[PDB]
């Protein structure tokens, strides 16, 4: 259902941990490309410190 | 189609002596020899293969040897059960056929 | 005309009796064999200025331009190009078609 | 699988009988029976193959022979003619191993003679 | 450095098949170059009786095509020409040299082996 | 534990120093577990009898390795394929140390054979390198009609098509034509100024006549050659300024078979230390199925990066070659060869020695001639 | 009938253009008429699959000549495997009728 | 002479303890023997010191070796004994057929089986005429892959239809760390139309990672060769029902079949040689002995085998060895997960028995029907049915493939 998304700007509404591994499959499947735009609410970003290398 | 001229005329021999035919073709045959015997109205029996291998039944009393184009069939110790005429074929060609003899005891 | 497709039953029409060479056409045209040519403006509109026995009608559609073509590696392509458009704007052009 | 002849006679000199060869599988196995002289000499009479074709005789007998077989009742059919000079004693072999070739066999018939 | 020895029989015989035997020593020079063989007569006068590759490209004077003919085997760095035709006149002194690539030079000659018949 | 390796070689000096270097194998890198013997096979004549010989000594000893040079006659290269065919019977691992025919180049068939020498193929590598020094962007190919031909051409278009330098033309002829003049010319009769030649001697002897028949080899025509032309007898019709290549250190046998036996063993032990290894075929006669490790230890071999070679820095490639060679060029010059440029494996540099170009030329002239 | 190359004598405005450019740009020049009187399409040969050019652009793509200077129409088609310059005449496709 | 039949190892022994008797090949020109010799073993050595006997005794230059299962290098070491004898030796299974390829320039062997570009481009044509315009090709390290890759390019760009393909996909399988990078590439394949090319060990497990991401759902259609199937009578279980393969007319066209129809090949081909030159060529004396004076009769042997026109049907083989009018059977997964014939390939043309691309797809519970059945009915100018052209296998863009369905009247 991932593959089947045919956009290019993408609203997504998760939990840090998931969302990690949810951003490396995107990156698998090439959704984290420089075309395509996310967008998270807050708690996606969790602390400002705590950053994932995988956003 | 090639013929051949069997040889010669005879088995003079006496109870358990020693004879010999030539299968001799106008052509070469390399080595394809058949011997067969038969009584008058009986029925022919086979003798000899490529190699004068004898067939189950037929004992050892027959030999040969030969190549090419000639051939000598030997026969030895003969039981006065096989009063016969014996027959070398070959088959370069579908059949040939030559001349043969018969035997006769003295 | 092959490539507009829903005017395919058009070709389908002079796949038929289509020519060879222009100037048989014409000369078929001039004998009244074929009812109408479809040809470049360039050649026609001389062609009937010339004998006055033919004429253009209706309005012309594809404009294309005539061009030199050549070999894609070739290294003339620049210069000619260059020297086409000054041809153009000094008004040698204006010359050779008057 | 056994070979018995019939369709032995030669009521007429120089005339034209169908010999032939029953057999009880025969069917890829081809044909080539003999005549024998007063000498005993078994001479070839004609050749069949399994499938009918490659029909030819030796030299003693050729110019007078009509030559055809039926494997479905396991049978030959020819005609002697040029058996006129002699008291024959024809036989049906079947060579063995059957096929398009010619090998030695031991499946030969039974014994009919042909007498002028 | 690298050098070619020579040896024969040196008695000869009527009806014979001489060989004049050539070794390599020094390095393994047995496949490059083409090995060349050479006659010369007390005149002083030379011609090639053979050059052979190391794949067996042999060849010489048409004048003697079936009697010569060159034996290589590179297990003993070994070869041998064979030579026929020999009357009592043909003595001569043969010799065993290299054919270095591009023509460059035939610089390695062999010593010589006199081949002397009567 | 006791593991066989074969040796096809009639070089009997050969054979004693592959034992010693066996040995040497041995003591050095560590066969305390695993004894690792070898066994040698003389070269016969016939092929046949290296079949019969193959699976009636070495496959019956279960051997693993085989090492087989290049055949005593460079005309019958048949004699070695029989071999790799036995090895892909039962799938037995064989290096080839000398080999470079193309024959063996595709996998689909000699899978289980092994070069520790680059093929003749590999020389195109460096021409599309050594044409990246001097920016030809015009250049002429010429071919013969064999698999080293067809491999030899692939390769080199293939590399040459991704810097978007073409190459003009490809000519593909017979080997044993009798007269080539006519190809040359509608190769002369293209603009591009710069040939690149591969043939057999033969084949090079008759199209360097042909290029000397009607003045191809003055001034601007640049050859380019590799090492079977510069062998023979082709130089004896050839004209000067022919630049060849050389390879490094393949024509020496004793260094590649210590090379060989070191990376055999090392990749023996380090893989034998591992799995549940199925014990080796047990012959000619008898064996049933196949021994299936081969694919395993193949793949053991791609990865055996060598680095402690006796001739330097020895990697396999992903295909059974050794990349990073340091090809020299061969700068003919007055019928004498000299070395000119160098090549490490990353960049053909010319040495200090002068380069002389074909048809006199004394310096880089440019690669093709405007119409 | 057996095609005989027979010498000719061409003179028109392609003629007048290509001798303006030549004598302009420093090259030298000959020129021979079309092998069949066609412009050059895509057409099936020997009833294989592949479809390519006959005539004028295939005698071009064969290199058997280096360059083409005639009413030559520009298209999309002819673009993807030539290099057509800069349009020499703007023009269109008319209808010719009896008058 | 004669013709021999070798049954080596796991030779079809019912194929022969009936079939050795059902041998009929008369009325041509040679009389040959049929030799059958069984070697229950693979030994290698047995076999060709029986070759050896054969050219040694037997006069015999026509063998059909008549073995099967493994290892096309058999058919190089057979290449071999070709190269030491210049006969025509027959492929008729396993290492001898069905698996060989890419064959040598001095090679005298022979094989019905396809080329590679053979049946590629018969499943070029099994998706034209499902107008698949897009496609992705796949394909693992395997060598005869690059040639694939290059035969199926080059039929692309000088085809008319528009052809699209995604991305060609070369896979180094055997990579520890590859398979790493591997699902980077695999999961970035959209295309529901993709054809593969790898062998049978390599085709279970891409196929269990193509499962394990979901290449194998509804709409994605697979285009594999003969050599994933391997063995078709071991069903691979794993592979997924709907999956579309070729193969060889293997269950129609029986082994006796085969070797007789060789037999009569090579029959054949002697006839052509007694017919135009009249001469039976001579066996080499010994099996250690080379000689070259064969070579204006060894390639013409091969020329009256190049042209063989017998049976009535001119199945003359191509240059290559191969026949230049293959038959070629292309089956899908039973719901048994079984492999039954829907496509057949003869003389260069493509029928299936059901017409209609049946949804064989995994079968997922009862969706949202999105592929709709659909019927029509002529009536000016709103519906119009007319002939599809032969050439592009559909009509213009403003057409549909519709299928007119006849209900046979009285079949
Ligand atoms: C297109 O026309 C241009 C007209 O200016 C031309 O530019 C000039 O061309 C001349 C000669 O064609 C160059 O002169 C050069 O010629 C020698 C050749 O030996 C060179 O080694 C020298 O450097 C010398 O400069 C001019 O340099 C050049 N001017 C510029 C600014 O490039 C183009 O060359 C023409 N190009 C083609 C493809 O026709
Ligand atoms: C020596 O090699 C042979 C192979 O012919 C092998 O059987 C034997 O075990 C080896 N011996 C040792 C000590 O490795
Ligand atoms: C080679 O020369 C011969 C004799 O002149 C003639 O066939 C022709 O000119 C040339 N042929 C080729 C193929 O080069
Ligand atoms: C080669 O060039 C010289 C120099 O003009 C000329 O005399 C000779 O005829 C030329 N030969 C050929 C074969 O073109
Ligand atoms: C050839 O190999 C030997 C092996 O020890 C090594 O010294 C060097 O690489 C070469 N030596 C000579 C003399 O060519
Ligand atoms: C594979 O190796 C392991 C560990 O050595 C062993 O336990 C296992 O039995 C082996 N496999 C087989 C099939 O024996
Ligand atoms: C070839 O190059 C490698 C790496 O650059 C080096 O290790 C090796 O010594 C070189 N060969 C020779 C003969 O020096
Ligand atoms: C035109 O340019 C060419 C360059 O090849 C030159 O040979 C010729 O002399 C020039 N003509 C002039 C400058 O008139
Ligand atoms: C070769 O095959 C073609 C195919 O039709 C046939 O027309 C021709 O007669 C054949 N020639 C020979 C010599 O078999």
């Amino acid at each position: 259902q991932l593959k089947k998304i045919h956009s290019s700007v993408i609203l997504l509404y998760c939990s840090k941990d998931e969302a990690v591994l949810i951003l490396s499959e995107a990156r698998s499947l090439g959704l984290t490309g420089y075309d395509f735009f996310w967008i998270v609410p807050s708690l996606v970003s969790g602390n400002t410190e705590l950053i994932p290398k995988e956003f | 189609d090639i013929q051949m001229t069997q040889s010669p005329s005879s088995l003079s021999a006496s109870l358990g002596g020693k004879v010999t035919i030539t299968c001799k073709a106008s052509q070469d045959i390399n080595k394809y020899i058949a011997w067969y015997q038969h009584k008058p109205g009986k029925g022919p029996r086979l003798l000899i293969h490529y190699t004068s291998s004898l067939q189950p039944g037929i004992p050892s009393r027959f030999s040969g040897s030969g190549s090419g184009r000639d051939y000598s069939f030997s026969i030895s110790n003969l039981e006065p059960e096989d009063i016969a005429t014996y027959y070398c074929l070959q088959y370069d060609n579908l059949y040939t056929f030559g001349g043969g003899t018969k035997l006769e005891i003295k | 005309f092959r490539r507009q497709v829903e005017l395919s039953t058009m070709y389908r029409h002079m796949e038929k009796h289509n020519y060879e060479s222009a100037a048989e056409a014409i000369q078929a045209v001039r004998d009244n064999k074929l009812h109408a040519f479809i040809w470049d403006s360039a050649v026609l509109e001389f062609e009937a200025s010339q004998k006055c026995d033919l004429v253009t009608t209706g309005e012309l559609f594809f404009r294309s331009g005539f061009g030199i073509g050549m070999r894609k590696d070739s290294p003339w392509k620049q210069n000619v190009s260059l020297s086409i458009l000054k041809s153009h704007e000094n008004g040698f052009m204006e010359d050779l078609d008057k | 699988v056994k070979l018995q002849e019939s369709g032995g006679g030669l009521v007429q000199p120089g005339g034209s009988l169908k010999l032939s060869c029953a057999a009880s599988t025969f069917s890829s196995y081809t044909m080539s029976w003999v005549r024998q002289t007063p000498e005993k000499r078994l001479e070839w009479v004609a050749y069949i193959s399994n499938g009918g074709g490659g029909t030819y005789y030796p030299d003693t007998v050729k110019g007078r022979f009509t030559i055809s077989r039926d494997n479905a009742k396991n049978t030959l059919y020819l005609q002697m003619n040029s058996l006129k000079e002699d008291t024959a004693m024809y036989y049906c072999a079947r060579p063995s191993r059957g096929g398009s070739s010619y090998w030695y066999f031991d499946v030969w018939g039974a014994g009919t003679t042909v007498t002028v | 450095d690298v050098q070619l020895q020579e040896s024969g029989p040196g008695l000869v015989k009527p009806s014979q098949s001489l060989s004049l035997t050539c070794t390599v020593t020094g390095y393994s020079i047995t496949s490059d170059y083409a090995w060349n063989w050479i006659r010369q007569f007390p005149g002083n006068k030379l011609e090639w009786m053979g050059y052979i590759s190391y794949s067996g490209s042999t060849g010489y004077n048409p004048s003697l095509k079936s009697r010569i003919s060159i034996t290589r085997d590179t297990s003993k760095n070994q070869f041998f020409l064979q030579l026929n035709s020999v009357t009592t006149e043909d003595t001569a002194t043969y010799y065993c040299a290299r054919l270095y690539y591009g023509f460059y030079g035939m610089d390695y000659w062999g010593q010589g082996t006199s081949v002397t018949v009567s | 534990k006791i593991v066989n390796i074969g040796a096809v070689l009639s070089t009997r000096k050969h054979e004693q120093m592959f034992r010693e270097a066996v040995n040497q194998a041995n003591k050095r890198h560590g066969s305390w577990k695993i004894q690792l013997n070898a066994t040698s096979v003389t070269h016969k004549p016939n092929a046949i009898q290296m079949a019969l010989s193959v699976c009636e000594d070495l496959i019956s000893s279960q051997v693993y390795a085989i090492l087989v040079s290049h055949p005593p006659t460079p005309n019958d290269h048949f004699t070695p394929t029989p071999v790799s065919y036995t090895a892909g019977f039962y799938r037995i691992p064989v290096l080839g140390l000398t080999t470079r025919m193309s024959i063996y180049s595709d996998k689909s068939i000699h899978l289980s054979f092994l070069r520790t020498v680059p093929p003749y193929s590999h020389q195109s590598s460096v021409w599309f390198e050594m044409m990246r020094v001097y920016n030809w962007n015009h250049i002429i190919l010429l071919v013969s009609d064999d698999h080293e031909g067809r491999a030899a051409q692939k390769r080199l278009e293939t590399l040459l098509e991704e810097r978007e330098s073409k190459a003009e033309k490809v000519l593909q002829f017979d080997p044993g034509t009798k007269n080539v003049t006519a190809l040359l010319m509608e190769a002369r009769e293209l603009e591009a100024r710069v040939i690149i030649l591969s043939a057999s001697e033969d084949d090079a002897a008759t199209v360097y006549r042909a290029a000397a028949m009607l003045n191809m080899t003055g001034s601007g025509y640049v050859w380019l050659v590799g090492e079977r032309e510069i062998s023979g007898n082709a130089l004896r019709y050839a004209p000067d300024g022919i630049i060849g290549l050389q390879l490094i250190n393949g024509k020496n046998e004793s260094a590649h078979i210590s090379d060989a036996v070191g990376v055999v063993a090392q990749a023996v032990h380090e893989l034998l230390e591992k799995e549940n290894i199925t014990d080796p075929p047990r012959g000619c006669v008898g064996n049933t199925n196949i021994w299936k490790t081969g694919p395993l230890f193949k793949r053991v071999l791609m990865s055996s990066k060598y680095a402690d070679g006796v001739t330097g820095r020895v990697e396999f490639n992903e295909d059974g070659d050794r990349k990073f060679a340091n090809y020299s060029i061969m700068n003919l010059q007055n019928r004498k060869l000299v070395q000119v440029g160098i090549y490490n494996g990353t960049h053909v540099i010319p040495n200090d020695r002068k380069i002389i170009w074909p048809g006199g030329e004394t310096e880089k002239p440019r690669g093709y001639q405007m119409s | 009938s057996p095609r005989h190359t027979v010498p000719q004598c061409c003179y028109g405005f392609c003629i007048d253009l290509l001798i303006k450019l030549a004598r302009t740009m420093n090259f030298t020049y000959e020129v021979h008429l079309v092998a069949d009187g066609k412009f050059g399409t895509q057409e099936r040969v020997n009833n294989s699959n592949k479809k390519e050019w006959n005539g004028m652009m295939g005698e071009l793509l064969s290199g058997q000549a280096d360059m083409i200077v005639a009413p030559l129409t520009i298209n999309n088609e002819r673009a993807q495997y030539i290099e057509f310059s800069k349009p020499f005449k703007y023009q269109g496709l008319t209808i010719l009728v009896k008058k | 002479i004669g013709i021999a039949v070798i049954l080596v190892g796991t030779s079809d022994e019912v194929a022969i303890k009936d079939a050795h008797e059902k041998d009929d090949f008369h009325h041509l020109s040679v009389v040959p023997r049929v030799e059958l010799v069984a070697m229950n073993e693979t030994d290698p050595k047995s076999i060709i010191t029986r070759i050896c006997d054969l050219m040694s005794d037997r006069k015999i230059q026509g063998v059909v070796f008549a073995d099967d299962t493994d290892q096309e290098a058999i058919a190089q070491i057979l290449d071999f004994i070709s190269a030491q004898t210049l006969t025509p030796i027959l492929g008729i299974h396993g290492g001898s057929s069905m698996i060989m390829a890419d064959k040598d320039e001095s090679s005298m062997f022979f094989q019905f089986g396809p080329s590679i570009e053979q049946q590629a481009s018969v499943m070029l044509n099994i998706m034209e005429e499902y107008d698949w315009y897009i496609f992705s090709i796949v394909t693992t390290y395997f060598p005869g892959y690059q040639d694939f890759v290059n035969k199926i390019r080059s039929t692309i760009e000088n085809s008319f239809v528009g052809w699209e393909l995604e991305e060609v996909l070369l896979l180094d399988m055997s990579l520890d760390d590859g398979d790493s990078k591997i699902q980077n590439q695999l999961k970035k394949l959209q295309s529901p139309i993709i054809l593969l090319y790898c062998t049978k060990e390599e085709a279970t497990y891409i196929f269990e990672v193509a499962n394990s991401v979901g290449l194998t759902g509804y709409g994605y259609t697979w285009i594999v060769p003969s050599l994933v199937a391997g063995d078709t009578d071991t069903v691979p279980s794993e592979f997924p029902t709907g999956l579309i393969s070729v193969s060889y007319d293997e269950w129609d066209y029986g082994l006796p079949a085969r070797v007789r129809d060789g037999i009569a090949i090579i029959t054949t081909a002697a006839s052509d040689m007694l017919s135009e030159h009249s001469f039976i060529p001579e066996p080499k004396s010994s099996c250690y002995n080379t000689h070259e004076k064969r070579i204006y009769q060894s390639n013409m042997l091969n020329r009256y085998l190049i042209n063989v026109t017998f049976e009535g049907r001119n199945l003359s083989f191509s240059e290559d060895g191969y026949q230049m009018h293959p038959k070629l059977v292309i089956i899908l997964l039973n719901k048994e997960r079984k492999w039954e014939r829907v496509g057949k390939w003869k003389d260069k043309s493509l029928q299936m028995k059901y017409y209609v691309w049946p949804r064989m797809c995994p079968e997922t519970e009862e969706q949202e029907d999105d592929h709709l059945s659909i019927v029509t009915l002529e009536e000016a100018p709103f519906v119009i049915v007319e002939s599809v052209d032969p050439l592009s296998g559909t009509c213009m863009r403003n057409t549909v493939p519709c299928q007119k369905r006849i209900i046979s009247e009285n079949k």
